[PDB]
Formats: structure tokens, C-alpha cells, sequence
RNA sequence: CACUAGGGUAAACCCGGUGACUGGGGCUAAGUCGUAACAAGGUAGCCGUACCGGAAGGUGCGGCUGGAAA
RNA sequence: GGUUUAAAGGGUGCGUAGGUUGUUCGGUAAGUCAGCGGUGAACCUGAGCGCUCAACGUUCAGCCUGCCGUUGAAACUGCCGGGCUUGAGUUCAGUGGCGGCAGGCGGAAUUCGUGGUGUAGCGGUGAAAUGCAUAGAUAUCACGAGGAACUCCGAUGCGAAGGCAGCUUGCCAUACUGCGACUGACACUGAAGCACGAAGGCGUGGGUAUCAAACAGGAUUAGAUACCCUGGUAGUCCACGCAGUAAACGAUGAUUACUAGGAGUUUGCCAAGCUUCCACAGCGAAAGCGUUAAGUAAUCCACCUGGGGAG
RNA sequence: UCCCAUUAGCUUGUUGGUGAGGUAACGGCUCACAAGGCGACGAUGGGUAGGGGAACUGAGAGGUUUAUCCCCCACACUG
């Protein structure tokens, strides 16, 4: 279902953004074991966007592993100009997101994980709402799947078999 | 049976989700009009009306994109249910998927889509959303 | 299915029934 | 309910056109009333047959719904049938 | 001479207060007596009902698994 | 927005008001749609103008997107009249059952009494004691009496639910399948209300064998108002009448239609109608559900809104 | 055009008629046959409040209040 993309050696414009840092714990007989998990979103300011989770014992190592995983896992999103073709709602775990296209001079009306995802994908005119949990993993995944479920008018006409649906 | 139109939409939706190619529905005049609208707008591959001793059968052949293995129809939603009827004027006609979908609406000029309803300046009962 | 939830209700029922049995036969 | 095919045929011949009309509202109402009376007679002896009760009540409900259909369709037929059966009480 | 505001009378109702004495509850510490539940918590646990005990509780009858072991 | 497990499905039905209503033809115009007309200071929105700017003041264009009146339209809902058979019901046939109520009959086991044989213990526990026994127990044989429960079959099946199991009969009820029969939408749900509703408990009268709350005794313990042992009264049984509760549970309301595979299983002919376990899509926070959904949809009812106080 | 059903029945000029009187005016408004009227589409009773445009607030739906401003109503120590 996802468009997917090979390692973008040519499309090396992938800027990496950090969503959240967490210090998870594991218990053993000796004591407690501490690690670090980072959520990293790589984007080329175009429909290409990837997400990754990097786990390590140190923050730079976790961020690097997240960058690597995000680079490995890439998809393409059908974005026209700085907006989205239509509205779209998505759910992933306890997180629910809703995106609506806005006017050209509106900016991005979102904050946090959704704002990071939208910046990485290169959408600059959208109203975004979160109606579920604020979990970073689920918010990032729900926003990405909302973007992936979109369809431009050309694709709509293509799978409908017609040319102009009075658009 | 409580809502034959919702049942028709549900049959189509379940056939699409299961991946079937042909779905058979009991026939009705409004259902025949809806099937004609769907064929005209290009959501279904073909249809056929069979007049047996019963009320009849509508046989619908669905349209699949061989390029992507994706049906032409994504969402079918019933709007005006028996428990809550919805009527709109031509000025407040809904727009589905920002104009990329259709809204089948019954008007005094007949059963049509929101686009021609707006063009002819007639309102009525919003049957369903398709995209 | 913790158990403490039902333990609290069991305690409350015990107290209420003890109150009633003590109040019986007195007018 | 001492009910058999001969009694059912006699009832259908008495109420409703022809003896083969087992499905007429009048025929059904007559059959329901007959077995209602017989079940009442059975219950007065077997006062603890709570299963024969509520079967009696379901029969009463069926008869009431048929009478309501007769109201909605043809009132004169309802007057005639309740007069001929002595139902209202 | 009727009509009536207002006055007196009685009742009964409603709304409030106070009262010898006599009961629960919440919160804080921790004095005293035990160990009921959480592991098969050392008698599997719990639900309903009845009787009985300084208290957690115990026992009878039916039910449930939101129980091991088998 | 929710209700298997976080708060949240009524114990289960029948049913009043109400809500919803298969298909088709013809009317009507209540809902619905459209046109025209009337009506609806200041403030608030684009453009100006004046306050030296600005608040502000003021003018004009853009809102009137409610209400009322009057003309048309007839797709849908409503109302009226007619038609159809698929839903629903009636009939006929086949098959099936721990389904209900009532009357009869039976054997194993247990308890008590009487008689015969026989004498040093029996019973019980982790170990004991209480207890019963030379004024004759336990054990064994026969006679007599009474109450309660139905081994094997036996894990499935039936019922609205609670529940239903020795055999037999009578009287009822009902499910499923088909009909070349009949009626012709007569349907679904259902606040009130009514009926039924395990065990325990209450009243009156019978009965009272086993077991056994309370109670009494003997043990174990620092104590033991318990767990163990020996007794033992209500109760457990029947008839009638109250009461109306449960972890009354699938912790999952009732209808309707649709949507994959495997493995078993009951019934009348491959196939329904069931009854059980893995498991696609999908759903879910997860455990998990998955054609008997917790999936996809429509109708109606019940219920939830942090914990305690507090049912 | 607000809450309470831990408020379910209320009503005897009360519902209608004939006539008369009275009023600026119709009318049980008042005065001399029939038994009707209102009620789970919430009567009756109890509690609370002047009502709108404004104003504020929110994407909207909506929510809060009517301090100053405008309109309507009620009142002038208590009857
Ligand atoms: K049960
Ligand atoms: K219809
Ligand atoms: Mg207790
Ligand atoms: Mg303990
Ligand atoms: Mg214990
Ligand atoms: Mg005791
Ligand atoms: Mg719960
Ligand atoms: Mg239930
Ligand atoms: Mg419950
Ligand atoms: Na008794």
C-alpha cells in the first residue's frame, strides 16, 4: 500500500529531525539497566519521508541509529505544492489525527510530532488536530499513514477511469 | 430489513473488502438509479438488471485497477438514515473529498449527484457519499 | 481482575450487615 | 387443546371462504380462540403449568395482532368476527 | 346590607433552629490485639443468603473462574 | 464518546404508549425543494472621511444566513386507494428431545427396631482423645419399618431465562426441515405494566433417613470464638402461600442483511438446522474476537461520565 | 421561552350555551341550562429568574452574562 523508496543516494537532501528522547529502564538482579530511545524523522522537504526508532546506551548513538533506520524505511507521499489534496483522518494505537487543507497563506497549525512530520514531508498549509493520546510513536505513525492514504486528483481520475471530475 | 439503501451500500462495501468481482443485490427503483449513477461516474465496471419472478436482481461487476490492485471505490457512507433524515438545499449541498468524490442526492427532478443538483439549483435528500 | 476492587466491596458489605444485625431486636 | 385436523378443517370451513383457506385472519382468529379456551380449561386443573401459561399469553398476543390487522384493513369484518366469537371482555 | 385590606382564634401543613443523651463517616499520626487478602498467602478465591464471634472473620447451602496442581 | 476485562447490557420474557417500516402502481401535498414579496437603533466585516497618529467618531458598500405571506415541483418520507410474494403467520407431512404439569411402579445404598451366632474391641487422626461397648458393641444372618437420592448409559440434547437425568403413562407446549396449500406486510423493538425467576430465609400443616448453620465436647496452638475428630438443632423433603436476590456470566440486549479457510460433532436428506476448538480481512490499548464477531451496516431499548463518602 | 415525577391527576364560573348587565372594546368580565375542560406532546404543585438586542467567548455548533448603551415589562415604605 505504501509507495516506498530505495536508499535515496541521489535524493540526499534528507534532513533529520528529533521527536522525543526517553530513558527506559530494565530491572535485573544487580540493579536497574537504563537505555535511550529516539524517534527520528528524515525528510527531503518533498513527499519522501521516513521514520525510525534508535535504541542505544547514549543519546548520540541512539540518534544515529534512529537516523539510519529512518533512512532505511522510506515512503513517498502525494503532496502538491505546500498543501494536501483533501482532508484525511487516521488512527494508530491510541492516537487519532485529522488533517485538512487550508488557504495558501496559513502556515502549519500544528505542534510537536505532527509539526515535525509535516516539516519533514514539506507541507506548509494545513490544519492538523490530534484527538487521541499524545504518544510520540503513535502520533508520528498516524500522521504518516494519514499522509499515505491521500490521493491527488490525477490518481483519483486514474483509478476511476475518467479524466475530469469537475475539479 | 430496515434500510435497503444502507444494505445495498453494505453489500458493495463487503464485496470490495473481500475482493469479489460480482455482487448481487435485490432490486428496487432507487437502487437501480444509484447503480446507474455509479456507472456513469465510473465507480463500477458494469451492471445488469434481471427481472425474475421476485422483485428482481441487480448484478454489479466491480472495477479494479490492474496497475495497483485497488478498487475504484474507497468509502461508501449512508447519510440520511431512517432514524435521522437529512435534507439540504442547493446552496448547502455537501462536497465530498473536496470535490473529488460524489454525493448521491434525491431531488424533485430525480435522483442525481450534488454537481448537477447545484447546477440545476434543486435540493433534496442526501442519500449517500461515495469516494 | 486485580482483587482489591472486590475486597473493598466485601469489606463494605460486612460492615453494613453487622450494623443491621446489631440493630435488629431493638426498638 | 383437543385439536385435530378434522376440527381445524371444520373451523376453516365455518370461518373464511372455502375449507382450504387456512390462512385467513378470520380462520386464524377462530383457531386461536378455540385453543385459548382449551388451554384455559387445562390450566385450571394444572395450575402450576407455567409453560402452558405464557404459551396462552403468546396465543393471546397473536390473536390481538390479527384483530389489529382487521382494524387497519376492514372494520366491518372485525365487528362480524368478534360478534360471532364473543371475544371482547 | 353586602364587598374587602387588616385584626383576632383555632387547627393542620411546610420551612428553619436548639436539646439531656445516643450513632456512623472522613482525615492524621501511630499506642494496643491479631494476620484476613496478595504465592496453592500456608483452609483456593469471590457472589448471594442465613446463623455466630474482641476484630480482621468462621461455618452451612447453591453458584462462578476473575484458581493452582492435575 | 462509549459499555468482554478500564465506569457502563436490565435475571429472562410477554407486552401498552412511542420510535422504525419489503416491493409496485395511482392520487394528495403534511415533511422536503424552488421562485417572488414583506419584515428583521446601536455594535460587529470590506472601502473611505475626521480625531497631528491611535483608541475612537462617522459615512457608505457588503450580512441579513430567522419569521411571515403567496405561487409552482413531485424523486424521497408521510397520508389515501389498489396490486405482488420473497418477510411474517396459518395448514399439511416428516423427524426429535434430562421441555413443563400430574398419577403409578422399581432396585442398589443408608438409618432404626426385633431375633439368632459370637466376644475384646470398634470408631477416628499427622498422633490422639471425646464417643459407643461384658446390663453383650463392631462383625454376620433373617424378620420388620421409614425417609431420601437415582451407578453404568453420560459427553450430547432441550428450555425465554432460572434450570431439566431411575422406569412408565396421561395431559400439554415447542423447535427444525419440506409443502407445489392458504392470507397478503399482517413486521421489529419496546419507557410503563404483567408473568416467570438458583440457593438461602419466612407462615400454616405433614414428614423427618442422610448430611448439617447455631450449639456442646475432644484435640492443635502463645491463644483457636477456626481449619481436624465425635455429637447435634433449625434446614435439607412434600403441599399451599410469601419473598424477588446471585460471579442470575458468554462479566458480551433484541432483530435484519452481508463477509475467508482448516479440525471435530448431533440430527432429517451433498446439504441445511445446530453444538465445540485454531484462524484471512477487519476490529481492539492489549489480552484477544473472528460467519455462534468484539468485522461491515440499519432500527429500537437499557446503562456510563475520577475515587471515597455510598447503594 | 429554566429545574424538580424523591410533584400524577387538576378544575365547579370550571368548559359550553341562552339572556341580561357592564366596558373604549369582544369575552364567565359579572349575574340568573348541559356536564364539560385540561392532562406523560407533562396538567397541578414546589423552587429559581425581569425578558430581548447588545457585550464577551469559541473555527463553527454553542456557551456566559444582560455593568455602561437601546427596546419591552414591573415598581415607587407594605397592603
Ligand atoms: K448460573
Ligand atoms: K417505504
Ligand atoms: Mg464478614
Ligand atoms: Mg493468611
Ligand atoms: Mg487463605
Ligand atoms: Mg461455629
Ligand atoms: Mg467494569
Ligand atoms: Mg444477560
Ligand atoms: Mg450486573
Ligand atoms: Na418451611
Amino acid at each position: 500500500i505504501v509507495y516506498n523508496r530505495v536508499k535515496s543516494t541521489n535524493d540526499l537532501e534528507l534532513k533529520d529531525r528529533l521527536v522525543a528522547i526517553n530513558r527506559v529502564t530494565k530491572v535485573t538482579k544487580g540493579g536497574r539497566t537504563f537505555t535511550f530511545a529516539a524517534i527520528v524523522v528524515v525528510g527531503n522537504e518533498d513527499g519522501v519521508i521516513g521514520w525510525g526508532l534508535g535504541k542505544a546506551g547514549e543519546v548520540p548513538a541512539a540518534i544515529a541509529k534512529g537516523v539510519e533506520a529512518a533512512k532505511k524505511n522510506l515512503i513517498r507521499v502525494p503532496v502538491h505544492n505546500g498543501t494536501i489534496p483533501h482532508e484525511q483522518a487516521a488512527s494508530y494505537g491510541g492516537a487519532s489525527v485529522f488533517l485538512k487543507p487550508a488557504t495558501t497563506g496559513t502556515g502549519v497549525k500544528a505542534g510537536g510530532a505532527m509539526r515535525a512530520v509535516l516539516d519533514s514531508v514539506g507541507v506548509t498549509d494545513v490544519l492538523a488536530k490530534s484527538k487521541g493520546s499524545s504518544n510520540p510513536h503513535n502520533l508520528v505513525k498516524a500522521t504518516i499513514q494519514a499522509l499515505a492514504e491521500m490521493r491527488s486528483p490525477l490518481m483519483v481520475a486514474q483509478n476511476r477511469g475518467i479524466s475530469v471530475e469537475k475539479v | 430489513m430496515t434500510d435497503p439503501i444502507a444494505d445495498y451500500l453494505t453489500r458493495l462495501r463487503n464485496a470490495i473488502m473481500a475482493g469479489h468481482r460480482v455482487v448481487s443485490v435485490p432490486a428496487s427503483n432507487i437502487k437501480k438509479e444509484i447503480t446507474k449513477i455509479l456507472f456513469d461516474k465510473g465507480y463500477i465496471l458494469n451492471y445488469k438488471f434481471e427481472e425474475n419472478d421476485s422483485q428482481g436482481i441487480i448484478k454489479v461487476a466491480l472495477k479494479y485497477d490492474l496497475a495497483h490492485k485497488v478498487n475504484a471505490i474507497k468509502k461508501l457512507k449512508r447519510v440520511s438514515r431512517p432514524g435521522l433524515r437529512k435534507y439540504v438545499g442547493y446552496r448547502d449541498m455537501p462536497r465530498v473529498l473536496n470535490g473529488l468524490g460524489i454525493a448521491i442526492v434525491s431531488t424533485p427532478r430525480g435522483v442525481m449527484t450534488d454537481k448537477e443538483a447545484r447546477e440545476l439549483k434543486v435540493g433534496g435528500e442526501v442519500l449517500c457519499y461515495v469516494y | 481482575p486485580n482483587g482489591k476492587k472486590r475486597k473493598r466491596h466485601k469489606m463494605a458489605t460486612h460492615k453494613r450487615k453487622k450494623r443491621l444485625k446489631k440493630n435488629r431486636h431493638k426498638k | 387443546m383437543y385439536l385435530d385436523s378434522a376440527k381445524k378443517a371444520e373451523l376453516f370451513e365455518k370461518y373464511g371462504k372455502s375449507v382450504k383457506d387456512t390462512g385467513s385472519p378470520e380462520s386464524q382468529i377462530a383457531l386461536f380462540t378455540f385453543r385459548i379456551a382449551h388451554l384455559t380449561e387445562h390450566l385450571r386443573q394444572n395450575k402450576k403449568d407455567f409453560a402452558t401459561e405464557r404459551s396462552l399469553k403468546m396465543l393471546v398476543g397473536k390473536r390481538r395482532r390479527m384483530l389489529d390487522y382487521l382494524i387497519k384493513v376492514d372494520i366491518e369484518r372485525y365487528r362480524a368476527i368478534i360478534k360471532e366469537l364473543g371475544i371482547r371482555r
